[PDB]
DNA sequence: CTGTTGGCAAGCCAGGATCTGAACAATACCGTCATCGAGC
DNA sequence: GCTCGATGTTTTATTTATT
RNA sequence: AUAAACCGACGGUAUUGUUCAGAUCCUGGCUUGCCAACAGGAGUUCCCCGCGCCAGCGGGG
């Protein structure tokens, strides 16, 4: 299959983890009923900015990529456009063997001979070319040592990019996050007491805040960030995949964090290949009720919902699930995971 | 389908003197359903049907505050609670937000306080409705009246 | 490691300890049942102005907004070192707001000052004006090196633990903290149904009857407190402290975060209670055991018992699944087994 | 040390020493069970109207909020030594109210009141008039002082030791106090279902049947006391008393928590009962040993035998757990000195632990 | 995890008279532990598991109050409702039952079935005997005076 | 090896009044238009 | 390559109910 | 690869101090649990063994 689907279920201690422009809670109306949400947005940065996304993505081995091993297929691919004289003096200037290229270096590529040729018809050079296309040099090559976070997450809100080829969507997909259950939000009444006021306070304001068990859905397209890492292998893929796959079951957001304090796991896991991503989010279309708490009944929920549609939804094809919980599992078809490492592991070997 | 409040106001009114000292010495709603008087007085009023039970569980605590302290008084849509309460001029304002903002069996107490302190004269239906939903909304809305009265 | 995970469950007789608006008990709704609520607000202030906080760390910060009654103040406790002058115009550049003679001068917020960040700021101030360095460049200069101030900070652990923001004044581009502990709210393990305390007030001028009627919310309750501190930002936050200094803070954070309760209501509920469990664990990324209670505890020969049990297991789940093995250490009394909270603090005292 | 604990564990006779508006008794729900409850103000009030403290320590407050009939008191007791004018005066600067000749005036809530302290007030008010001194500025110039305030406060210690609030008047400034001594509720270490008394009130000039028809809830119980006392604080509110003073008020606290039991329905259930077991604590911080029964002491040999049990096991595991220390005295009727007698317990506490 | 009512029911009405004959003779539940067809009776239902065996202890001393008495209906009525049908027990009896303290109570309800001889559903009555508390005694009064005072 | 049956389970009458339900002080700030040319 | 500062423009609608 | 793509609403904060629910009160009068009854019937006990009149007796299990 192509795509790796990425289900969580993960329980929070009360808290605000993403609010709007009045300090309020996000929610989304599902079901008829208003959820708790924490934006798509918040959740991917929450990804993209943590250490270990650094660490295992930032800091990769595909990280870095050579302008010089890609010279002979952008030496064809710009060849029908642009002539090798001004390929070859593009590619050196950037700089100062390879099967495929990723589509934004072409693209970005194909700019700068567009410059450099204008910069020969009207007859220029020197540090006149070089300090009309300074900052753009320095941008793509920025770009060029970030291969791997522009391949998965796309290009960054400042990228330099400059062609419709560099408009480079992430490979993953993140939905927003949205509770199984129905939420009237808490509201935390607080004074700011002033060391040098005799009576009463110096502020009084109110928080809104709020537990609840989220559904986290991600999804990842393979071939796309095969293609986006130049060609590279589907097993690379599948660690990157396993790396989403961590990030999407450990990192929270870090808003209202200090205070609050709901750093929590997540207590489910779980991830199946397919042919069309699907976000199982409809198994809470009815709010779960609560049974002991809103977890083991959202569990619950999520594997009925499963074991009723996923043989119809075409969702046949590799699927694990680690977890915490003892609740009663899903059909056999699913495999079960002890440990997310063995999860991980799971998605190494193509499942 | 709906209950008869006034004829559950009227029941209430001519109950024997026993029966009506049973109900009155409950000291929580669920209570009531430890007293054979209590399901002797509800049981024409769809008791043996529990939607009702829950409502007249409310209702029939509130009375049981005293055969005289809820006056009826008919419409001329009809004096609220919220606006009885105010009209008592013995409520304060904090205790209005102290009942609207409690949880089960607590708000049920502090309201069977509430009129004891101001024996209101309101439309009994009125409030028989109001405690036979009693969501959120409602407890706003009695907050809101006994604002907006005073 | 650099995350210092405390975990404390902690026991509390019948009391009101966190009250709100129409004082009431402060709550939360977690795992569709009503929990009693300690807001952190309350834990952090009760810590910072305790005996043990005044022995142990030193003087608390002046959160203030009343920058006329500062003025005041700073002019009583500078004087002896700086001429009036320099002090005004250093609160007036600190907090971006003229300071005069006004009977009545507000900032724009209540904001935490430490006295003796103040006074380095001034020690600049006058080696500014005396250069002939005007104001703005005096910004720059400052901007260039912050690590000074945050040594100031060190005369004021609080903020560097629980963080600082400034919207106006010179404090905007230098007094900007992050905190660098975290914590959350505490919250009870299982389900309360608050009870309600019907008292009066009796007059001796008045025969008949009391002089009040009224009504207390209160309750008993196992509450979960937790806490990390964040180890590296504390380092910074104090000016380039070295890891002993953190951790020492970090240990006097445990024995705080496992003795101290707020005073509310205590001088006629008396709560004060200790904490009958201490958990403390190294790791990598922040862990919060909340979900261990997310079922509520159900009761079985006390609250308090079940609630360690449940907490053990959630522990040793999420221990397994996520394979986490830092450093850990419990102290019980119903990872590690302590006899005693002070070897807990010692073994944290030294990195575990 | 500078806080003093103490920890008493009495039994009462089956009984009703506290109870609501309902005439049900007063419980908490304390490890998930059921206990029959003492509030604290019904201690502290059967404790300072009592005539052990009459006795020992003084008199009590005049707690009301009846500022006319306080202005009648204090014209007639203070009458031999004050013009009626600045009496009246002194009341009005102290209440933020207007004293005339109404029948009717009413404070904020009902106030501590010690006639020593107004009687005190009363001079500064009078020197005041006769320096021509604004009430401003004469509320300026004591506010720079609390202390002899605090000892007119020596005078009524019963506000010393629980405190005193104030929304309007002088005394928002110059009348607030912080209790010395904390307290809180006395709650059964195990779990209680309250019987019922099903009673009957026999008329004498009728035949058939009774007069009246009622139910009293009622229960005996082993309740757990506690009280500590700040101490400083209460050297501070007696306006710079010293630790011996303090220490003699504690031990009187002590004896009076020891034996002092709430007057309700006790002219029909009579539970008189001392207490079995009284440890105080000295010690450096406040502790309470209320966890100890968290787990509901269940019934062995009746529930005082387990409960002291409890009490002492608990505190073992506490003492040597968070290294505590501090002296720790213990007396009872069956390194924590053990005495035979009360008194000999008292004793000690005066000697401030030793 | 729970025990076969009608089963048992079964059970006690095919048993040999006997047995059944030693069963009844019997003055309290917890004198049925030192009768040997009592466990012979009780065995295929689990008697080895406790909470099942105080169960069974309450459930065998009401069947055992005769084998005609209980007339076994079926859908259902209560042990309040069957009572109350009699029209042989004044409130007070049944208050005498649900205020009765410990093995007392099973009494009071042995002298309530000869007397009453009710005909019922007998699980749901088992499942009442089951978790034999405070609710159970509170619907039974229900049950009671709501199908007397229908009357 | 064998363990029983009938007949019967109550009525009267009674549940209270007094009086009371608080006040004060405090509810923030920043940024998320643009222009031009100058000084640095 | 900027930060600086003066500057193009323009706002006000209310005021007692009852699922 | 969709008014798409890339994409945090962010940072700081005790709700505080004061307070009996209290006085008065039989649950009370009447009531056999009572009549019939042998604990008797019935030698299965599956082996090894020693001595016989072959009927049956013993020691080791």
């Amino acid at each position: 299959s192509n795509f790796i689907n990425i289900h969580v279920l993960i329980s929070h201690s009360p808290s605000c983890l993403n609010r709007d422009d009045m300090n309020m809670q996000k929610d989304a109306i599902f079901g008829g009923k208003r959820r708790v949400r924490i934006s798509s947005q918040s959740l991917k940065r929450a990804m993209r900015k943590s250490g270990y996304y650094a660490q295992n993505i930032g800091e990769s081995s595909l990280r870095t990529i050579h302008l010089a091993q890609l010279r002979d297929v952008l030496r064809q691919k710009l060849g029908e456009r642009f002539d090798q004289k001004i390929i070859d003096k593009t590619l050196a200037l950037l700089s100062g063997s390879a099967d495929a290229v990723t589509p934004w270096v072409v693209g970005e590529i194909a700019w700068f001979c567009e410059q450099v040729a204008k910069a020969e018809a009207d007859n220029l050079d020197d540090k006149k070319l070089l300090k009309v296309l300074k900052e753009d040099i320095a941008a793509i090559r920025v770009n060029l040592q970030q291969g791997v976070d522009i391949a998965l997450s796309g290009r960054m809100a400042t990228s330099g990019m400059m062609t419709e080829l560099g408009k480079v969507d992430g490979a993953m997909s993140i939905a927003h996050a949205i509770t199984t259950h129905q939420v009237d939000s808490d509201i935390d009444w607080f004074t700011a007491v002033d060391d040098l006021q005799e009576q009463g306070s110096a502020h009084l304001g109110t928080q809104e805040f709020s537990s609840g068990v989220f559904y986290r859905y991600a999804n990842i397209n393979l071939a796309q960030l095969q293609e986006n890492l130049g060609g590279a292998s589907r097993e690379q893929a599948l660690e990157i995949a396993t790396h989403v796959v961590h990030m999407l079951a450990t990192e929270v957001p870090g808003a209202k964090q200090r205070t609050y304090a709901a750093f929590n796991p997540a207590d489910m896991v779980m991830v199946n290949f397919s042919d069309m991503p699907l976000s199982m989010a409809n198994a809470f279309e009815k709010a779960v009720k609560a049974k002991d708490g809103f977890l083991q009944p959202s569990i619950q929920a999520f594997n009925q919902y499963w074991d009723r549609v996923a043989n119809g939804y075409g969702l046949n094809g590799a699927a694990a699930q680690f977890s915490l919980s003892d609740v009663d599992p899903i059909t056999a078809q699913v495999k079960q995971m002890p440990t997310l490492e063995q999860l991980k592991s799971w998605v190494r070997n193509n499942g | 389908d709906e209950i008869d409040a006034m004829a559950l106001y009227r029941a209430w009114q001519q109950l024997d003197n026993g029966s009506c000292a049973q109900i009155r010495r409950v000291s929580e709603p669920d209570e009531l359903r430890d007293i054979p008087a209590f399901y002797r007085l509800v049981q024409p009023f769809g008791w043996e049907n529990p939607r009702h039970q829950q409502a007249l569980l409310r209702m029939v605590f509130c009375l049981s505050a005293g055969k005289n302290v809820i006056r009826h008084q008919d419409k001329k849509t009809g004096i609220s609670l919220g606006r009885a309460l105010a009209n008592s001029g013995r409520i304060n304002e904090r205790r209005i937000f102290q009942l609207i903002r409690a949880d089960r069996t607590a708000d049920m107490v502090q309201l069977r306080r509430l009129l004891t302190h101001a024996e209101p004269v309101l439309d009994w239906p009125l409030m028989a409705r109001m405690l036979t939903w009693w969501g959120k909304r409602e407890r706003q809305q009695l907050l809101e009246d006994f604002v907006l009265t005073t």
